[PDB]
């Protein structure tokens, strides 16, 4: 068991990647201190609210020029 | 300096 | 006068963003409309939460360290 698999309850995203060539999130799961990768499909649909506190966070705005 | 702002959202990419 | 959600209209895409307000604002289009408005981020987060998610995951950009 991996991932959504494990039964768990998500509690925040502590990261993610692209290089499987699909976006995936690196997920901590209430009362465990082992995260793994989720799909940042399966993410959007069974968690969005803390799909979208983890870009909100990280949101910040470049200039031109 | 007329300047004009585009968000962006930055993540550090992770391994595995 | 009725803007944002007031319009009672259907989040077609959210096309920019500010916090210069002191809170997140979107800036929504809407369909079956040619206009556009602010609205709370924390309202747009919960009555579409997949416009929301659709406007991040398009503006993603990387950068890495060990």
């Amino acid at each position: 068991p991996r991932g959504f698999a494990r039964g768990l309850e998500p509690e925040r995203i502590i990261g993610a990647t692209d290089s499987s060539g699909e976006l995936m999130f690196l997920m901590k799961w209430k009362n465990s201190d082992e995260a793994d990768l989720v799909p940042a499909k399966e993410a959007n649909v069974k968690c969005p609210q803390v799909v979208i506190s983890f870009y909100e966070e990280r949101l910040t705005w470049h200039s031109y020029p | 300096t007329n300047v004009s702002l585009y968000p962006v959202v930055k993540i550090r990419r992770l391994s595995l």
